[PDB]
């Protein structure tokens, strides 16, 4: 889920604050006049109408995107595993992780062990998989680059560290109201919130 | 670059409630200029009574408490004592200094009046193998703190060669002073009665010496 | 629990230099930083400005901009103002006070300068025994003249400070040039002069120490 | 210690310390992580975590936390603070309301969120029990010893402060904190900057009409939306979250244990749970067949288990099996 953290709006208090498009992830800033805005000791900004606000907000990772967060994958056939006992004979014990792929030994006990390949190659993953703590869901996730606002994947980063991201949010900033300081953000709660 | 500004002076009774106030030149007092109330007792001793405007210092009697009356600062005591008795300054914060105000000496009801003790002292004879003889007149444990001393040599007001010390405030809160005579060696032989006089709330004590 | 001691008084001629130690008890240095404040002889009080105890950093009024500088030997909890090219309308009495509270909340007793041109004079120490004849009290009042010294401080103590009761030290006072200071010491009959009692004077200036024992005239 | 404007507070939108931004109820342990615009934590010098520094003034107040009340629907449970920052234990609420009480008022800040609080696991409880499982919440922390992460705190913009623009007499009077900047002009031609100490206004008369502002950026602020930026820099001041949401077990929920009763390759179940309770199942066949309702009304239930076997899954109670031939 996002988190819209907003960068504290500009307030100039007689004529207008162009805003520029910073490259910070979904980058919404709204230029905004007509305010006469009440902090503290009532307005303070001495004009009427070129009382400028101009407001910014950009999504960013949460702090529970670390750890608590949705994880797609495309996922393809890789190669089954076992820990195979056989209480052999009068061996009576090895317990060993083998593999599948019918050429491969494991040399651990005294006996050597060649298994499969399998026939049966459902993989129970699909080829597209969502993933989330340990709940697994075989998800048609829709991709990165692109997830609807509001729909699952509407923040999505290439992986926690990566600054970079998509955000398609539907950010959009209204102006704040009747002359007062704050930052309207009117936005979709996210598609990690429903998901959940 | 602002002016605090204090009662001059204020006269009260044992068991009464008395306030004094800090006044800002600049505007009200607020909670943001921190009032801090402090002490001055007799031998330029400071204490903290109050700071942050109503925050008591640890080990200052309740009887006293600070608050914002007006647009001042002010500090009430309730149940003023007689050792209340002192010099008051409130101090104001003021976004980078601190200014302090002028006092406001206060005076309590109490003490009951106290006699001077006097006592005259001959030149020593070591001194007096200086070819000087100074005679000391001590005065100490009276109240009021007010005193008139007068030397008088051989029946005579002696009216040059005597200095009187002022008034200090001992730690009990009565006073002291001495005076002295100075004679040379020569002015001491030749005269032979010398008599300090001390004078206080209307009683008279002459200590007298004889060479 | 928490005491601000400071260093003794002192006499400077114009010009020199003077630093004032301010030794701290009972908090955490570190935590509490110090207001220097000076009282001016009539004047009243007046904020010289404040030393963080933690980085060292001084603020000064501006009325103290650039002749004082305030420093601390942390190490030892102590505080010091260093009045520099010391002018004559400096004598006042400077003292430090811990910031706590919202305020102030303990003062210290005071360092006295009297900045003042003069020599160096030893003072004569003098022992005021009673009269003559009889002084039959309960008590008996003995004393010590200190006189004609340049310039202040002189200490003085009676019976190596073991002896403060009853004792009235006299401020010293500046009379054709030089200081006079005098003491009165008050005790039961019984103990003078059947045990000793001494007048023990200190004038720094001149590295002078008297101890003078008050004897009997006859 | 911030000051930014609540929303509803008390009467309608103040100017309060306390100004409520980041609500989380994103977490499942009752609790929610909180930013006031003040700082409470030490002082301002150096001592006691649980003592209470707001903005009265243009000035703190770095003193005792004595009646802190954060709240919801009911009354929370304070966890700790640090910083700006509060933990609370909550229960679900349309909104979050905090307040304490200075003494003199009650002073208080009020915010919507829309808050819940989910145990993890398959029962959808209200509150955490005294008993049950342990598995893996997400959870915030007691502690201040953090660094997981740092939000930008850089420095505030000016402030509003007409209690400085006293008159002169017939000329209005601004004046200053301890010499901080305040930035100065009116509506009429006069001084146009304002880097000063206490001036005076030739021009203008009215206090209407004047900048009232204080540049007082000697401590920075958090970056609240409802901050004038202080337009000259992006200064310094990382700095860091107490309150990470790490990988706590919460204790954590149970439901009551099922009557398990035969009939003829089919599980009836009379089921009687504490909550709604998410079952399901997976018919092990290639066939998956899996079942999911979530039950809070005491159901009996069916299910066509097949020859191979079915598996079972009352709550976050483990997982059963079971031979049908």
């Amino acid at each position: 889920k996002y988190k819209t953290k907003v960068p504290s709006p500009v307030v100039k208090c007689c004529g207008a604050t162009q805003c520029t498009s910073k490259p910070h992830p979904d980058y919404q800033c709204q230029v905004f006049t007509g305010v006469y805005p009440f902090m503290w000791g009532g307005a303070y900004c001495f004009c009427d109408t070129e009382n400028t606000q101009m407001s910014e907000a950009y999504v960013e990772r949460s702090e529970e995107c670390s750890i608590d967060h949705a994880k797609a994958y495309k996922v393809h056939t890789g190669t089954v595993q076992a820990m195979v006992n056989i209480t052999y004979g009068s061996v009576s014990w090895r317990s060993a992780d083998v593999y599948v792929n019918g050429e491969t030994p494991a040399k651990i006990g005294d006996a050597k062990l060649i298994i499969g390949p399998l026939s049966s190659a459902w993989s129970p993953f699909d080829n597209k998989v969502v993933v989330y703590g340990h709940e697994v869901y075989n998800y048609d996730f829709p991709e990165y680059g692109t997830g609807k606002a509001g729909s699952f994947g509407d923040l999505q980063s290439r992986t926690s560290t990566s600054n970079d991201l998509y955000a398609n949010t539907n950010l959009k900033l209204q102006r704040p109201q009747a002359g007062i300081v704050h930052t309207p953000f009117t936005q979709a709660p996210s598609g990690f919130e429903r998901w959940k | 670059q602002a002016v605090v500004t204090q009662e001059s002076a204020l006269t009260t009774s044992p068991g009464e409630t008395v306030t004094l106030t800090c006044r800002s030149n600049i505007g009200a007092v607020t909670s943001s200029n921190c009032a801090n109330w402090v002490q001055e007792k007799p031998d330029h001793f400071f204490t903290g009574l109050i700071g942050d405007t109503n925050n008591r210092r640890s080990g200052v009697p309740a009887r006293f408490s600070g608050s914002l009356i007006g647009d001042k600062a002010a500090l009430t005591i309730t149940g003023a004592q007689t050792e209340d008795e002192a010099i008051y300054f409130c101090a104001l914060w003021y976004n980078n200094l601190w200014v302090f105000g002028g006092g406001t000496k206060l005076t309590v009801l109490g003490q009951p009046k106290s006699s001077p003790s006097v006592t005259l002292f001959p030149p020593s004879s070591e001194e007096l193998e200086t070819n000087k003889a100074t005679l000391v007149c001590t005065i100490t444990d009276f109240y009021p703190g007010v005193v008139t001393v007068d030397w008088k040599v051989d029946g005579t007001p002696v009216t040059q060669g005597m200095e009187t010390t002022q008034p200090s405030k001992q730690s009990n809160n009565k006073y002291m002073a001495s005076s002295y005579l100075t004679l040379t060696a020569r002015a001491w032989e030749r005269h032979s009665s010398y008599s300090c006089q001390v004078t206080h709330e209307g009683h008279t004590v002459e200590k007298s010496l004889s060479r | 629990q928490i005491q601000l001691v400071q260093s003794g008084r002192e006499v400077k001629n114009p010009g020199e230099t003077v630093k004032i130690s301010c030794k701290a008890s009972g908090y955490t240095f570190t935590e509490y930083p110090m207001l220097w404040v000076k009282q001016a002889p009539g004047k009243g009080f007046r904020w010289m400005g404040l030393i963080y105890t933690n980085t060292g950093e001084p603020t000064y009024a501006e009325e103290f901009k650039g002749r004082f500088v305030f420093s601390l030997e942390i190490s030892a909890s102590t505080a010091y103002l260093q009045i520099n090219n010391l002018t004559n309308e400096d004598t006042a009495t400077y003292f430090c006070v811990r910031d706590y509270f919202i305020s102030l909340d303990y003062w210290g007793q005071g360092t006295t300068l009297t900045v003042s041109s003069a020599k160096t004079t030893a003072p004569s120490v003098y022992p005021l025994a009673p009269v003559c004849g009889g002084t039959t009290g309960s008590s008996v009042t003995l004393g010590c003249l200190v006189k004609g010294y340049f310039p202040e401080p002189v200490t003085l103590t009676w019976n190596s400070g073991s002896l403060s009761s009853g004792v009235h030290t006299f401020p010293a006072l500046l009379q054709s040039g030089l200081y006079t200071l005098s003491s009165s010491v008050t005790v039961t009959s019984n103990t003078w002069p059947s045990q000793t009692i001494t007048c023990n004077v200190a004038h720094p200036a001149s590295s002078t120490k008297v101890d003078k024992k008050i004897e009997s005239r006859r | 210690p911030y000051i930014a404007d609540c929303p509803n507070c008390g009467h309608s939108r103040c100017d309060s310390p306390i100004a409520i931004e980041e609500v989380r109820g994103d977490a499942h342990a009752g609790v929610i992580r909180i930013q006031t615009s003040a700082m409470f934590g030490l002082k301002t010098d150096g001592v006691d975590l649980a003592y209470m520094s707001f903005m009265n003034g243009k000035t703190q107040k770095s003193i005792k936390i004595d009646n802190l009340h954060v709240r919801t629907s009911a009354p929370c449970s304070l966890v700790s603070h640090h910083g700006y920052y509060i933990l609370a234990q909550c229960p679900p609420g349309d909104t979050v309301t905090v307040g304490f009480h200075d003494g003199p008022n009650r002073h208080t800040c009020t915010v919507a969120h829309k808050v819940e609080f989910r145990p993890v696991g398959r029962e959808k409880y209200r509150h955490p029990p005294e008993h049950g499982v342990e598995l893996p919440c997400n959870r915030y922390t007691h502690k201040r010893a953090d660094q997981g992460h740092y939000v930008e705190m850089h420095q505030p913009g000016l402030v509003a402060d007409h209690s400085l623009l006293s008159i002169h007499s017939a000329k209005v009077k601004i004046t200053v904190p301890s010499g901080a900047q305040v930035k100065y002009y009116c509506k009429c031609p006069d001084v146009r900057e304002g880097i000063t100490s206490s001036d005076h206004t030739t021009t203008c008369t009215d206090v209407k009409q004047c900048r009232a502002y204080l540049i007082d950026n000697k401590k920075w602020v958090y970056n609240s939306g409802r901050l004038p930026r202080g337009e000259g820099d992006t200064f310094k001041g990382k700095l860091h979250v107490p309150f990470v949401p790490v990988k706590a077990k919460c204790i954590a929920t149970l439901a009551p244990e099922p009557l398990v009763e035969h009939k003829h390759r089919t599980l009836i179940l009379h089921l009687h749970p504490d909550h709604p309770t998410l079952l399901t199942t997976r018919s092990l066949g290639s066939d998956a067949n899996p079942t999911r309702q979530w039950i809070e009304r005491p159901t009996t239930v069916n299910f066509t288990v097949t020859g191979e076997g079915l598996e079972y899954t009352w709550g976050n109670h483990p997982p059963k099996r079971v031979w049908a031939q």
